RNA sequence: CGAUGUCGGCUCGUCGCAUCCUGGGGCUGAAGAAGGUCCCAAGGGUUGGGCUGUUCGCCCAUUAAAGCGGCACGCGAGCUG
RNA sequence: GAAUGCCGGCAUGAGUAACGAUAAAGAGGGUGAGAAUCCCUCUCGCCGUAAGCCCAAGGGUUCCUACGCAAUGGUCGUCAGCGUAGGGUUAGGCGGGACCUAAGGUGAAGCCGAAAGGCGUAGCCGAAGGGCAGCCGGUUAAUAUUCCGGCCCUUCCCGCAGGUGCGAUGGGGGGACGCUCUAGGCUAGGGGGACCGGAGCCAUGGACGAGCCCGGCCAGAAGCGCAGGGUGGGAGGUAGGCAAAUCCGCCUCCCAACAAGCUCUGCGUGGUGGGGAAGCCCGCGGGUGACAACCCCCCGAAGCCAGGGAGCCAAGAAAAGCCUCUAAGCACAACCUGCGGGAACCCGUACCGCAAACCGACACAGGUGGGCGGGUGCAAGAGCACUCAGGCGCGCGGGAGAACCCUCGCCAAGGAACUCUGCAAGUUGGCCCCGUAACUUCGGGAGAAGGGGUGCUCCCUGGGGUGAUGAGCCCCGGGGAGCCGCAGUGAACAGGCUCUGGCGACUGUUUACCAAAAACACAGCUCUCUGCGAACUCGUAAGAGGAGGUAUAGGGAGCGACGCUUGCCCGGUGCCGGAAGGUCAAGGGGAGGGGUGCAAGCCCCGAACCGAAGCCCCGGUGAACGGCGGCCGUAACUAUAACGGUCCUAAGGUAGCGAAAUUCCUUGUCGGGUAAGUUCCGACCUGCACGAAAAGCGUAACGACCGGAGCGCUGUCUCGGCGAGGGACCCGGUGAAAUUGAACUGGCCGUGAAGAUGCGGCCUACCCGUGGCAGGACGAAAAGACCCCGUGGAGCUUUACUGCAGCC
RNA sequence: GAGCUAGCCCUGGCCAGGGUGAAGCUGGGGUGAGACCCAGUGGAGGCCCGAACCGGUGGGGGAUGCAAACCCCUCGGAUGA
RNA sequence: CGCGGGGUGGAGCAGCCUGGUAGCUCGUCGGGCUCAUAACCCGAAGGUCGUCGGUUCAAAUCCGGCCCCCGCAACCA
RNA sequence: CCGAGGGUAGGGCCCGUGACUGGGGCGAAGUCGUAACAAGGUAGCUGUACCGGAAGGUGCGGCUGGAU
RNA sequence: GUGGGAGAGGGUGGUGGAAUUCCCGGAGUAGCGGUGAAAUGCGCAGAUACCGGGAGGAACGCCGAUGGCGAAGGCAGCCACCUGGUCCACCCGUGACGCUGAGGCGCGAAAGCGUGGGGAGCAAACCGGAUUAGAUACCCGGGUAGUCCACGCCCUAAACG
């Protein structure tokens, strides 16, 4: 569910927040958090590389286990489910029987207190990680390693999920959340089930202040700029594009495929994303 | 109104200080022309 | 063009007569009253308001009459903008 | 002799403007050659969430004292932040270092770059953050949490006694955290007292009184009390915390849990140490007061207990000190506890510190971070008025009482007639109560509008807090009866309101120094890219950002809440798709030809054919770039044309709106408002030249936006008058400036490069000032910024030319 | 050269007082259970009035200025972008 | 009044590097089909090429002059 | 004190009126098409949605009040 | 009440096959498709037709009926869970507890609306081809919402026996 508000102020009229029903623990684990380096779009040269970033709320980076193969066979218990501000997903605090506490992305349906286990001997039930060759075909997964032993790189946002469409040799075929069919190796790990907090996209921010709280600075339109700042700028009065819609650096932004054609990953991608 | 000069001895010594000119190659040339010219102040006078 | 500040308004006037009024007249298709036209005459006077940046113009209510122009389309080392 | 030349000097304006907040001065005495200006006393005024006090930054001897006034002081000067000299800054506890880490900087390893140099996990540097042991008084002309007095405390070393497996840069715990609201108990602070202490006072009609005036505390170790914070104890297993671990984490069981115990902090008491007024005397302090009293009640913090609690989402630093664990190593050591003795370094310490000492060239009406910031009255409050403590009267004065200007007060009758415009100035104003419309997204509109009350006295009465359940004190009320004045938030501080249209939804942001808007931004909608060593961006690279993110994510673009919707054209351009074909460079291939040599050879051309991207070509694509016609005829009055013909296109504007922020003709025409309306509003539509995300049409709420109207009220106006203060004016002191070819500088009619003080002819005019007004000197100012010229420059654009980065 | 200014990172601080009264919670009604309604509590908000503080709307003054951006009256925000 | 484009049968358009041919559609008229109209089928007629000059053996065509019609331009002050 | 009434301010209902606009009713012989009645020449009607000079058409679902 | 019976009655979660379309490979060539007749269209860039593989969505042939169920709307592969209604027998229990029902509350085909997904086929609007005097239609070739799911609205009908 998504919590709404009465229109007591103009911003509270459309502003919506999450239900936060799955969160059981308020503060995070002290042995797993570390500070987050706020950049504000600035690189090591001190220049803005990514425009309009900064001014967000202070955050602490929660160390998330994106491997799960450090502890193969050792079961864990979902001690609590907390909120991570560095992502859209909610996290699950895991107390292993070995004694080590860890954090993973909380999948949808993961209840507090149940037991999860990673490895090829693990059963097929939400929260368990297995290599892609042992997960049955047709089941939805997440936290998928793209290449073996490199960490979870796929299906990490809230409400996302990938489905095994088949196997072919040493690799498996996967429908990514973009609808792309890709051939990923079978030894790559993946946690079964879809990611929780599926109502994340239904959050209306309500006002400009909420974007500034998240770190989203105001985006300036190129038409509102001048010719030295953008190609769309200029023209006495409001004016249309007058050229194909381009970025401030010159490249067009309406249809230009910027993917390198000679990339070696093209040999493993079956179908490009659609819709 | 607020003028351009709001002194700070910390800023004075870390911007135009002797160690600041000696780190950068352009600042070592500043000290070369300044010794060659014969200036009595090679860097601005700051106290602490 | 090593600068002559540009419309209109306000304030301040001054002049010209090709006279709006007032005065003196001739003719009349001038009975009277009131007009039309022309001649003499610049001494004084020539309202308030609605619209518009407006000059002008239209309109309202009056008036003896609500004149036309010149003065760097008078007047920003007087003002407004 | 000129270059708005350069450097210097001195003129002119001119004894002119000004003398830097309109907070305000007067008299007496003294010093001195000299006094409106220095010192003293008295009176008056001004600040008092400061114009008072402390701290930080900055400044760097301006501090204190003595002798001085050439210059600095917008005047004067015996004075001074000025000149000369001397003195003055005392720390184990305050701040910084010998402790820690943040951003960032540096940087063994390592990586990169013609060179210079650029990166870089560790480590180190880095503070107003973490950690850390002193409070009260006295003293000096000047320093004091620093010296002195009193009472406390910390670290290090050594010794002694007891205890323990002691031991680290390593493991773990802790440090360790947001925003808003807030409980209980204290404290700071404040108010009152019929009580305590005190020098005195009874005035001018009254009062010897529960009279007036003044004061009634500070700090304080261990104890003790109160209020809070932190924390479970044991046993067994243990594969994790990069070795070890008895610690931590995980599992099981037992003991008990709104407690208790232990520990820590605050507050009160606390041995004891201080302080102590008004007034009066001696002259900016001292003595006395005084053997000073040193109690009781109430209010009560935003501060303390504190690392409290609760709620919310935007999810809220690190590391060391500190405790524990064990490792080498050592267990004659080492660590802890207690006691005693010794040791305890470097730097800062004056003074200004919302300002005459900082930043603004000035002793400049500007700018400057933190803490304290009393009382009374106004609903509260840091607002406002007066006023404690404390500090000032702003470093030119004295006169006069012209025009004019600034600032302010008032006005008959009218009431916007003023004017681009109610611009400005009025009106309204706070609180309590009654009451409140269209419309609405049901919150709003709304402080709608409009209206009544408000002071004082007396009587009766309700509730709460502190006390105790009562008095007393404090807070919030209710009713009745009266009194006064023109008027009761009696002064000061406080919305004028409504109807209606345009634009933008809104709060916001913006041209620092002419524009705050309708522009920008915004949540929200859509398109497009991107599968992660992502796209994109910065960089030669390395490396970063993106992101320690993973398509519910990230980049780019346009539109901009919301409601109803966003129609047709893919011919051109862009993009996307296309194993064909055409063209296509290097290269491959080498039919054939050439140069030379006696020759083998050596050398140079070189056709067919193979041969990528791109372009051509075929499709697709509009919330991609964009575009969405012309003529003629037709209805049984006329008029118009639902209908038709024809030409062209890639297709000919759909809905909705329309003389509009768009309408040239135009003040279109009609209606409404007005006595009158080039504006406004509602319609009509022959839309010069609206139109559907450079969005179209609406839309509650919002707006220092822009129009139009009405009520209220007014010096805006008819139409101006009077009064106040600061200048102007006069006198004393100081005393500029831009400007200036020289000047002995009238008017008119002419003339002259065509607008004459200077020429001509007339007319007029004794010489020289002061206050004023501005028509002229084509007045001053700025080598016109509009215009053109220059084969001048620069920003910008693109299917201009050429090249580069980039990508293929 | 970022001691002015523009943005961002790190660590701190500041925002008197008053008003409106969202969710949630409690109680009652309602139902088959609900939705929902009312009362109380509660104290949310790019909420309101209003200082400090940050601005700079309109007008007046200032124009060799107190000031190379100021002063007076008035005005915007002031728990948040 | 400055540039560009066009005036051709009753209507709308071609024919113009092109000198010598005037063509397409609708309409009109005559005959069919039908009871009758319309549609359709068959067969016809229909043009001073805006006007006046000039060039030429020959002007709708090429070149001028006016007469209309349409579309742009009318800028810095 | 009450008090007819008068004044001020804001509401509610009703009536009359208004440039213009929307559909409607009616009025022998105007115009365009031919939707329905026969399988009315695409079976009809219907609710809804979109479009079109106009009857109407089309999509989805329903009905027979549809012949062979 | 006991003991049984039929059924597409409803909701949830799974799952099977045929067929259409699209992709990839094989093989193959001069047309396919479509109509009353054609044309647009697709097709030497290798289509149709054929074989094999894969993805995705929707609907369930035969059974199937003149059938069944539900109050209506409506409900059809299959499996399972949750669940409503109805009928028969026994004659066991309560002992009129009944019938209807203004309001109210609930359900309510299709189309439509909001948020999000999904979109194979079909298909308003739209475009093209033909028919026609015209054809904003019938016919054809494309084609977007929609059709499908979850949740929330809408509450109409020839909701008819
Ligand atoms: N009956 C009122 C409405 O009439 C409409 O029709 C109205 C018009 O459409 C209709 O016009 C008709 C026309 O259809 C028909 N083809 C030709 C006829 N001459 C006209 O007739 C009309 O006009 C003429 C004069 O002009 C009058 O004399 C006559 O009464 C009138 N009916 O006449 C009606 C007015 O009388 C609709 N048919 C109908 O739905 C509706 O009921
Ligand atoms: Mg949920
Ligand atoms: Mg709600
Ligand atoms: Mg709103
Ligand atoms: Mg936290
Ligand atoms: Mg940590
Ligand atoms: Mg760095
Ligand atoms: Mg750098
Ligand atoms: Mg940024
Ligand atoms: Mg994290
Ligand atoms: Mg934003
Ligand atoms: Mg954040
Ligand atoms: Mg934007
Ligand atoms: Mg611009
Ligand atoms: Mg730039
Ligand atoms: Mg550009
Ligand atoms: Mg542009
Ligand atoms: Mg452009
Ligand atoms: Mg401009
Ligand atoms: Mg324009
Ligand atoms: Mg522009
Ligand atoms: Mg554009
Ligand atoms: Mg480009
Ligand atoms: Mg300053
Ligand atoms: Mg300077
Ligand atoms: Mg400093
Ligand atoms: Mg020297
Ligand atoms: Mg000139
Ligand atoms: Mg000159
Ligand atoms: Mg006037
Ligand atoms: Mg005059
Ligand atoms: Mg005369
Ligand atoms: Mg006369
Ligand atoms: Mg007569
Ligand atoms: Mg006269
Ligand atoms: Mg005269
Ligand atoms: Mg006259
Ligand atoms: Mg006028
Ligand atoms: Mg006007
Ligand atoms: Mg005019
Ligand atoms: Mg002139
Ligand atoms: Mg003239
Ligand atoms: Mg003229
Ligand atoms: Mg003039
Ligand atoms: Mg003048
Ligand atoms: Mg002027
Ligand atoms: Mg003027
Ligand atoms: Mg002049
Ligand atoms: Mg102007
Ligand atoms: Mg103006
Ligand atoms: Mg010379
Ligand atoms: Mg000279
Ligand atoms: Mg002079
Ligand atoms: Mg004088
Ligand atoms: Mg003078
Ligand atoms: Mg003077
Ligand atoms: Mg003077
Ligand atoms: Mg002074
Ligand atoms: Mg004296
Ligand atoms: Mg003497
Ligand atoms: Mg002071
Ligand atoms: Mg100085
Ligand atoms: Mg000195
Ligand atoms: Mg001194
Ligand atoms: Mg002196
Ligand atoms: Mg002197
Ligand atoms: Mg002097
Ligand atoms: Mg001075
Ligand atoms: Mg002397
Ligand atoms: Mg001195
Ligand atoms: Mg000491
Ligand atoms: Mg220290
Ligand atoms: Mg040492
Ligand atoms: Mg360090
Ligand atoms: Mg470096
Ligand atoms: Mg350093
Ligand atoms: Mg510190
Ligand atoms: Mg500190
Ligand atoms: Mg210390
Ligand atoms: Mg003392
Ligand atoms: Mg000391
Ligand atoms: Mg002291
Ligand atoms: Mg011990
Ligand atoms: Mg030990
Ligand atoms: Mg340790
Ligand atoms: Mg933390
Ligand atoms: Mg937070
Ligand atoms: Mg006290
Ligand atoms: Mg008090
Ligand atoms: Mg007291
Ligand atoms: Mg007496
Ligand atoms: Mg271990
Ligand atoms: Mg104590
Ligand atoms: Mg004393
Ligand atoms: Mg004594
Ligand atoms: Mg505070
Ligand atoms: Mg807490
Ligand atoms: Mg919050
Ligand atoms: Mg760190
Ligand atoms: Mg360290
Ligand atoms: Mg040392
Ligand atoms: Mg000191
Ligand atoms: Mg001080
Ligand atoms: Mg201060
Ligand atoms: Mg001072
Ligand atoms: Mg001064
Ligand atoms: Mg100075
Ligand atoms: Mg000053
Ligand atoms: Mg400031
Ligand atoms: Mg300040
Ligand atoms: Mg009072
Ligand atoms: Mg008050
Ligand atoms: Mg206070
Ligand atoms: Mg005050
Ligand atoms: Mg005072
Ligand atoms: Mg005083
Ligand atoms: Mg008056
Ligand atoms: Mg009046
Ligand atoms: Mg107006
Ligand atoms: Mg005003
Ligand atoms: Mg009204
Ligand atoms: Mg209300
Ligand atoms: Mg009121
Ligand atoms: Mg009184
Ligand atoms: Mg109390
Ligand atoms: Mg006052
Ligand atoms: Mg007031
Ligand atoms: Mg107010
Ligand atoms: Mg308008
Ligand atoms: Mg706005
Ligand atoms: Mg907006
Ligand atoms: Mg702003
Ligand atoms: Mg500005
Ligand atoms: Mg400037
Ligand atoms: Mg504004
Ligand atoms: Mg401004
Ligand atoms: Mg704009
Ligand atoms: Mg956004
Ligand atoms: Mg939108
Ligand atoms: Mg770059
Ligand atoms: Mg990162
Ligand atoms: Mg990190
Ligand atoms: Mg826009
Ligand atoms: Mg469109
Ligand atoms: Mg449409
Ligand atoms: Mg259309
Ligand atoms: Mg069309
Ligand atoms: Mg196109
Ligand atoms: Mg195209
Ligand atoms: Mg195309
Ligand atoms: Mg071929
Ligand atoms: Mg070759
Ligand atoms: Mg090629
Ligand atoms: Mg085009
Ligand atoms: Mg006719
Ligand atoms: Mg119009
Ligand atoms: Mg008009
Ligand atoms: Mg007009
Ligand atoms: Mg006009
Ligand atoms: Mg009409
Ligand atoms: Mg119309
Ligand atoms: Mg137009
Ligand atoms: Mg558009
Ligand atoms: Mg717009
Ligand atoms: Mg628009
Ligand atoms: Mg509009
Ligand atoms: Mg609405
Ligand atoms: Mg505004
Ligand atoms: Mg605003
Ligand atoms: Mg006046
Ligand atoms: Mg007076
Ligand atoms: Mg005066
Ligand atoms: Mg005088
Ligand atoms: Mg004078
Ligand atoms: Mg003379
Ligand atoms: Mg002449
Ligand atoms: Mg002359
Ligand atoms: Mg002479
Ligand atoms: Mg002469
Ligand atoms: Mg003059
Ligand atoms: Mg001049
Ligand atoms: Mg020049
Ligand atoms: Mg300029
Ligand atoms: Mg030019
Ligand atoms: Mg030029
Ligand atoms: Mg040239
Ligand atoms: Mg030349
Ligand atoms: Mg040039
Ligand atoms: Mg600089
Ligand atoms: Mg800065
Ligand atoms: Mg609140
Ligand atoms: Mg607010
Ligand atoms: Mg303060
Ligand atoms: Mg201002
Ligand atoms: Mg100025
Ligand atoms: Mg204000
Ligand atoms: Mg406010
Ligand atoms: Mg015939
Ligand atoms: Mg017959
Ligand atoms: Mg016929
Ligand atoms: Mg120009
Ligand atoms: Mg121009
Ligand atoms: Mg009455
Ligand atoms: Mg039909
Ligand atoms: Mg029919
Ligand atoms: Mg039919
Ligand atoms: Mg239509
Ligand atoms: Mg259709
Ligand atoms: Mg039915
Ligand atoms: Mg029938
Ligand atoms: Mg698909
Ligand atoms: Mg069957
Ligand atoms: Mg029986
Ligand atoms: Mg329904
Ligand atoms: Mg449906
Ligand atoms: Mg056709
Ligand atoms: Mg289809
Ligand atoms: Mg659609
Ligand atoms: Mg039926």
């Amino acid at each position: 569910a998504v919590k709404k508000f009465k229109p007591y102020t103009p911003s509270r009229r459309f502003m919506t927040v999450a239900d936060f029903s799955e969160i059981t623990k308020t503060e995070p684990e002290k042995s797993l958090v570390k500070p987050l380096k706020k950049t504000g779009g600035r690189n090591n040269q001190g220049r803005i590389t990514v425009r309009f970033r900064g001014g967000g709320h202070k955050r602490l980076y929660r160390i998330i286990d994106f491997k799960r193969w450090d502890k193969v066979g050792i079961p864990a218990k979902v001690a609590a489910i907390e909120y991570d501000p560095n992502r859209s997903a909610r996290i699950a605090l895991l107390h292993y029987v070995d004694g080590e506490k860890r954090y993973i992305i909380a999948p949808d349906g993961l209840q507090v207190g149940q037991q999860v286990v990673a490895g090829p001997d693990a059963p097929i039930q939400v929260g368990n990680a297995l290599p892609l060759r042992f997960i049955p075909v047709g089941t939805v997964v997440h936290a998928v390693e793209l290449e073996p032993k490199k960490g979870a790189k796929l299906a990490r946002a809230a409400g996302t999920s990938a489905q095994i469409q088949g196997r072919e040799g040493d690799y498996v075929i996967l429908r990514l959340p973009s609808g792309e069919l890709r051939k990923v190796h079978g030894e790559c790990y993946a946690t079964v089930g879809a990611v929780g907090n599926a109502d994340h996209k239904n959050i209306v921010l309500g006002k400009a202040g909420r974007s500034r709280w998240l770190g989203r600075r105001p985006h300036v339109r190129g038409a509102a700029m001048n010719p030295v700042d953008h190609p769309h700028g200029g023209g006495e009065g409001r004016a249309p594009r007058g050229r194909p819609p381009a970025s401030p650096w010159g490249w067009q932004t309406k249809g230009l495929k910027t993917r390198k054609r000679r990339k070696p990953s093209s040999r493993f991608i079956i179908a490009r994303r659609k819709k | 109104m607020k003028r351009t000069w709001q002194p700070n001895r910390r800023k004075r010594a870390k911007t135009h200080g002797f160690r600041a000119r000696m780190r950068t190659p352009g600042g070592r040339k500043v000290l070369k022309r300044r010794r060659q010219k014969g200036r009595w102040r090679l860097t601005p006078a700051v106290r602490k």
